[PDB]
Formats: C-alpha cells, sequence, structure tokens
C-alpha cells in the first residue's frame, strides 16, 4: 500500500506540474513586447514562478528580465557573511570554497549550486563591498571591492624573486594561500609579463620574467 | 496573475504528496531517482534551487547539496593522496564512513547528481569515465583523449609501464612519456623504479589503499 | 595505536620522487614514519646499517626498500629540522630526539 | 664562443603562452642556432639529430626543447631565410651564413 501508491501519487502529482510547465512558456510568447533599460515589474512575478517551479529558465527571456528578487536579495545577505571570511584570507575566495563555507554555517535549507552562482552574478550590479570574478581557467572566485589582485602581481614578484623560483605549491606556502588561487596569481602575473614558465616533471616553476631584462 | 492561482494549489498537491511520501524519499533509492527522472522528460529541475517546491516541500535539495558538500570534503581530505582524482567506488565508501553507520543510505546514482551540480560553481569538478565506472576530479588540470587513455590501462593494476602504453595504443616513446610526464607533474602518479622489467608508474587513484582518512582534514 | 601510513603500503613511496611537489610530501612522510617507528620501539639511536635493513626502510613482501642514498635524503632533512644529530664525522650512526 | 645566457635560464626550454615573451625567447632562440653551426661547422642534421644536440638539450644541465617547440624554432628561421629541406614529410634541414 506504500511500495505501490507513491508510485501512482508521484504521476498524479506529475501530470499536475506537467501542465503547470505548459502554460509557463506560454506566458512567454506573451511577452512580445520590444526594448530594454530600466527594470521592471510584471516581470518580477513571472521569475519567481520559475523559481518555484524548477523551469527557472528565462534562458531565452532574459533581455525578458534578470535573474531573481530571491537572488538578489540572498546576495545581499552574502555579502554579510563573506566580509569577515574574506578578510582573514587577504579578500578571496574560491566559489566552492564559499559554497562549503555558506552551506557548512547552515544546518538546512542551504544553498543549491546555482543559487549561490546566481546571487553572486549580481553582487557587483548591486554595488556591493564584494565582486564575483572568473578566471582564464574557468575557476571562480569570490573578492573583496578593496583588494584588488594586479596590485597582487607586484609581491608575488618580489616573493618570487627573493625566492628564485616558485611553483604554486611553493608559492602557497609562503603568503599562505590556497593552492588554486596561488597558481591563478601566478598565472595572472605570466600574463601581465611579471612572470614566465618553466614547465617540467620536477613541476610548473615560474620565474621572474628575463626576457624582458638583459635581452 | 493567472497561474498564480494555480501555483498555490500545486503547493497544497505537493504538500499532501509530501507528508504521505517524505520518508519514501529516503528509505527508497530508486524512488528518487524515479522522482527525478520523470521531472527531466517535463522539464523541471528540483535541484536548481533550495528555494524551489520539491526542495522546500521534499528535503531533496538539502539532500544533494549536503551531499555535495560531503563530496568536497572528502576529496579535500584526500586531494594529498590522489593528485585530487579518485574512483566513484573509493568516492562512495568514504561519504557513508563519514555519514555514520546508523543509516542515510546513499547511492553511486546519488553522487552524480550531486557532483554535476557542483560543477555550476565553475572550474573544479569532472567525471571521468574510465573501464566500467568514473573517476571523479577534483582539481582541475588536464585530460586530453590521451592521458584518459592512458588512465585507462592502469584500471586493471592500479600503475601502467612504457611498454604497455606502447603495446596497446601503437604509440612512439615521445607521446607515452610527454603522457606519463603530465601526470606526474600534475600529481596523479608516481615513478617506482623498483618494478619487474622497466619503470612503473602508480596512480594512487587507481591502486586500493583506502586505510583510514584522518588528520589532513 | 601506531599505524603503518597509506604510503608505507604504496610501492612508489620507495623512490625519489621527480616531482618536486610530491618529493616535498614524500619526504614529509618519510620524516614523520622514522619519528614515530623510533617513538614505539623505544629507540633514540640508531645505525644507517641497521636502519636500511629494518622494517623501517625494507618492505619485504611489498618487496620494495628505500634506497640508501635516498634515506641519506631523509636523515638530512630530520637532521635539517631538529630532530637528528650525528654521531660520527662519516655519518654513520645517528641520534634520533623528539625535540 | 659563449652560451648565451638564456641557455642557463630552464624557462628558455618551455614555449612560452605570452605573446611578449614567445617574440623574445624567439628571437633568441633563432639568433643562438645562428651561432651555432658557425663553431662546428655542420650544415646538414634532422629532427632526432639536433636533439641530442647541446644546442637543443642541456643534458647534464636538466631540460631539453619539447618537440613541436623546436619545429616553431626551425620554421621561424626558414621565414628567416636561413634555412632549407631535404624531405617532404618534415625532417632535415640546412642552415646558412
Amino acid at each position: 500500500k506504500n511500495i505501490s501508491e507513491a508510485f501512482e501519487d508521484l504521476s498524479k502529482l506529475m501530470i499536475k506540474a506537467k501542465e503547470m510547465v505548459e502554460l509557463s512558456k506560454s506566458i512567454a510568447n506573451k511577452i512580445k513586447d520590444k526594448q530594454g533599460d530600466i527594470t521592471e515589474d510584471e516581470t518580477i512575478r513571472f521569475k519567481s514562478y520559475l523559481l518555484s517551479m524548477g523551469i527557472a529558465n528565462p534562458v531565452t527571456r532574459e533581455t525578458y528580465g534578470s535573474g531573481t528578487q530571491y537572488h538578489m536579495q540572498l546576495a545581499k545577505q552574502l555579502a554579510g557573511i563573506l566580509q569577515v571570511p574574506l578578510e582573514e584570507r587577504g579578500g578571496i575566495m574560491s566559489l566552492t570554497e564559499v559554497y562549503c563555507l555558506v552551506n557548512r554555517a547552515r544546518g538546512m535549507e542551504l544553498l543549491s549550486p546555482e543559487d549561490l552562482v546566481n546571487a553572486c552574478k549580481m553582487l557587483e550590479a548591486l554595488k556591493l563591498p564584494l565582486r564575483l570574478r572568473v578566471f582564464d581557467s574557468g575557476v571562480m572566485v569570490i573578492e573583496l571591492q578593496s583588494h584588488k589582485e594586479e596590485e597582487m602581481v607586484a609581491s608575488a614578484l618580489e616573493t618570487v624573486s627573493e625566492k628564485g623560483s616558485l611553483t604554486s605549491e611553493e608559492f602557497a606556502k609562503l603568503v599562505g594561500m590556497s593552492v588554486l588561487l596561488a597558481k591563478e596569481r601566478l598565472l595572472l602575473a605570466e600574463k601581465m609579463g611579471h612572470l614566465c614558465r618553466d614547465d617540467s616533471v620536477e613541476g610548473l616553476r615560474f620565474y621572474p620574467n628575463l626576457f624582458m631584462t638583459q635581452s | 496573475a493567472q497561474m498564480s492561482k494555480q501555483l498555490d494549489m500545486f503547493k497544497t498537491n505537493l504538500e499532501e504528496f509530501a507528508s504521505k511520501h517524505k520518508q519514501e524519499i529516503r528509505k527508497n533509492p530508486e524512488f528518487r531517482v524515479q522522482f527525478q527522472d520523470m521531472c527531466a522528460t517535463i522539464g523541471v529541475d528540483p535541484l536548481a534551487s533550495g528555494k524551489g517546491f520539491w526542495s522546500e516541500m521534499l528535503g531533496v535539495g538539502d539532500f544533494y547539496y549536503e551531499l555535495g558538500v560531503q563530496i568536497i570534503e572528502v576529496c579535500l581530505a584526500l586531494k594529498h593522496r590522489n593528485g585530487g582524482l579518485i574512483t566513484l567506488e573509493e568516492l562512495h565508501q568514504q561519504v557513508l564512513k563519514g555519514r555514520g553507520k546508523f543509516a542515510q543510505d546513499v547511492s553511486q546514482d546519488d553522487l552524480i547528481r550531486a557532483i554535476k551540480k557542483l560543477k555550476a560553481l565553475g572550474t573544479g569538478f569532472g567525471i571521468i569515465p574510465v573501464g566500467g565506472t568514473y573517476l571523479i576530479q577534483s582539481v582541475p588540470a588536464e585530460l586530453n583523449m590521451d592521458h584518459t587513455v592512458v588512465l585507462q590501462l592502469a584500471e586493471k593494476n592500479g600503475y601502467v609501464t612504457v611498454s604497455e602504453i606502447k603495446a596497446s595504443l601503437k604509440w612512439e616513446t615521445e607521446r607515452a612519456r610527454q603522457v606519463l610526464e603530465h601526470l606526474l607533474k600534475e600529481g596523479l602518479a608516481w615513478l617506482d623504479l623498483q618494478a619487474p622489467g622497466e619503470a612503473h608508474y602508480w596512480l594512487p587513484a587507481l591502486f586500493t589503499d583506502l586505510y583510514s582518512q584522518e588528520i589532513t582534514a | 595505536s601506531f599505524e603503518w601510513p597509506w604510503q608505507y603500503r604504496f610501492p612508489p613511496f620507495f623512490t625519489l620522487q621527480p616531482n618536486v611537489d610530491t618529493r616535498q610530501k614524500q619526504l614529509a612522510a618519510w620524516c614523520s614514519l622514522v619519528l614515530s617507528f623510533c617513538r614505539l620501539h623505544k629507540q633514540s639511536s640508531m645505525t644507517v646499517m641497521e636502519a636500511q635493513e629494518s622494517p623501517l626502510f625494507n618492505n619485504v613482501k611489498l618487496q620494495r626498500k628505500l634506497p640508501v642514498e635516498s634515506i641519506q635524503i631523509v636523515l638530512e632533512e630530520l637532521r635539517k629540522k631538529g630532530n637528528l644529530e650525528w654521531l660520527d664525522k662519516s655519518k654513520s650512526s645517528f641520534l634520533i630526539m623528539w625535540r
């Protein structure tokens, strides 16, 4: 009566939502409108419809609504929680370190990966004290307003030079940061031209870019 | 404003379903799979937001999202051992270990579901097909067709050999060498100069240790 | 109580590693293992000859052993960190401390 | 005559992803081959031969310029106008003065 029933009830529950999905792209057809600038409000309700409904995807009605009201709020509520922990790590965290911290504090109603990303993607466009950021590598980071990587490329340089050359795990221990970011810092520095690379089994060493001095 | 009404009707529909079958999406694995499979054919994502109905109502999101954090932790606590690459099997035993021998049962299937969502976070997690199963990757690193292939060869024994590579792949020594060089450079393999016929290259992600996972956490 | 670490069970742990990061990880394990091996069997000193041949560096059955030269590198790391005082201009016998 | 201090610099052996840098790297890599077959007056060699060789292999001192990468430096020298060929798969070549 359970082993069974549960299945029956499911499809019923599903037919129902199936209906929900049909007349929601329909509501997307009922947006022929042409322009787009200062935020609107008819749409606001539509999104919260789709979020509640797991069809959360104006993946084609983007220029018909941004992200979300809930996500805008969540972003704010995030900027509060993340200030401190950002600070104690040099103003930069990995998205997944965040996902880990934020979700580890709450025992329940945890954030979905997308919630977090969505929340963060509009952090910037809310003049908030911290910013999302993506690297060449596709690695996603949260960093403080105050803090700025390109000022950090200057000091990476010295520390490299003081040490001759460093790999990322090496640099990681010296600045005391995460291997993933040390790597990105050294890679950024190589980008801007302060660093050059020595790749081999020994590992991927970064040396100061001498090709630009001595010639 | 149309569906607005029909929506809180659906809440009720779900809420009623919820109280009658919450525990079933815990006691029963094929049940969650069944559930999630159905949502898909429609075009709804029960894991896309903890602020979705299925989530709040069915506790499915907090199931998966907590699972995700747990996948992240064990992969971290073992990165040092296996360079950030781990079999979905080892990964499954450790997740259970962490979850206590007082129930909460999880399946390889769940692990995947969770991993595929952790990709939303950007670069880090990947799933890689080896042999029958998968390798779960948690530190971003390359994964050529060429690297993967050699991963496959190492499945059975936990190690691989320049000879073994050339013999099946028909490569020339150079192609084998760089591949192996990449793996050593990324922490994914370890040179061994005391095996019988030549240098063996062991990948700790294959190779069944597992013995106690302590202190590095 | 005293556990053999996974590494001891792992063949290439017996080969100085070409990757500089892994080598740092290997040697670090190797320092730890010698320290707690000596603690367990209450040994504050021993010669390299015995060291070479004791279970510490010789896994009979994994059929792998830490080659003398390498074992000299670990010894040196242990000295570098404080935990070892050579008793010998010849580096032939050594005292290991937990301080 | 001298080895270029670039030859005593391990990054010199890894093709550099940076656009300003690679240019610098290749200018020196190209001029260095130009001074080499000058001390040991051979003009005719192929891929794998120049490779055992000191100019492209720093043997008793760590690293060796990878495969595709020596091609790159060889191309730069033919479009410079100092190299010719032997076979039409790739391989052998000649350096001028």
